[PDB]
């Protein structure tokens, strides 16, 4: 689950100028290739501990960064998800998200950042 | 006395209002960012809603002052209600 620590692994896949919007598309965005880098061997304490460094290391990759807004930049600064447009938000849910791909098949696959999307509230469903 | 619309808001007030908003961007501040987001699409009225906040045009200043900007800008020009005037 979630909530048991462990490390991450993976590679993410390249990403350019247009990743944040690829997010709000059919099946999200990839980890980007960068950040996975900066992840790969580092121990988590749970699934909520990944996100916030995730989001913590989107913030000091200067091409994913000013994808975002001042306010949202100040969000992904903090390790705080940030605000979707509202065209993509799902009553209650209003940030982006982060979703596995595939069922969690071993230990540690829920760090596996070959598998984790990036998604707008709306496209978390599939 | 409490404030319930925009017009009980003098301009600077609401500025400080949206600043909050800004700097309300850690994960312990959820709750309290996602409720100061409701009361300003309530306030505000402006049918961009939160993406005034999180996705401005383009040109106009992305900044709590643009945001003041704009929806002064769009409530004058709909004749809706505007800030409580100087203080």
């Amino acid at each position: 689950k979630r909530n048991k620590p462990g490390k991450a692994t993976g590679k993410g896949k390249p990403v350019g100028d247009k990743w944040l919007d690829d997010a709000g598309k059919d099946s999200g965005a990839p980890i980007p290739d960068r950040i996975a880098d900066k992840l790969r061997d580092k121990e988590f304490k749970n699934f909520d501990d990944f996100r916030k460094k995730f989001w913590k290391e989107v913030a000091k990759d200067p091409d994913l960064a000013k994808q975002f807004s001042k306010a949202n930049q100040r969000n992904i600064k903090d390790g705080n998800a940030p605000f979707a447009r509202e065209s993509d938000q799902v009553g209650g849910r209003t940030t982006y998200e982060l979703h596995h791909d595939k069922p969690i098949s071993q230990d540690g696959g829920v760090y596996d950042m070959n598998n984790i999307r990036v998604t707008t509230p709306k496209r978390a469903i599939d | 006395e409490l404030k319930h619309s925009i017009s009980d808001y003098t301009e600077a007030e609401f500025l400080e209002f949206v600043k909050d908003i800004f700097r309300l961007s850690r994960p312990q501040d959820n709750d309290l960012q996602i409720k100061l987001v409701l009361e300003f699409k309530r306030l505000t009225e402006h049918p961009d809603g939160s993406d005034l906040i999180y996705y401005p045009r383009s040109d106009r200043e992305d900044s709590p002052e643009g945001i003041v900007k704009e929806i002064k800008e769009w409530r004058a020009a709909n004749g809706k209600s505007g800030f409580k005037q100087g203080l």
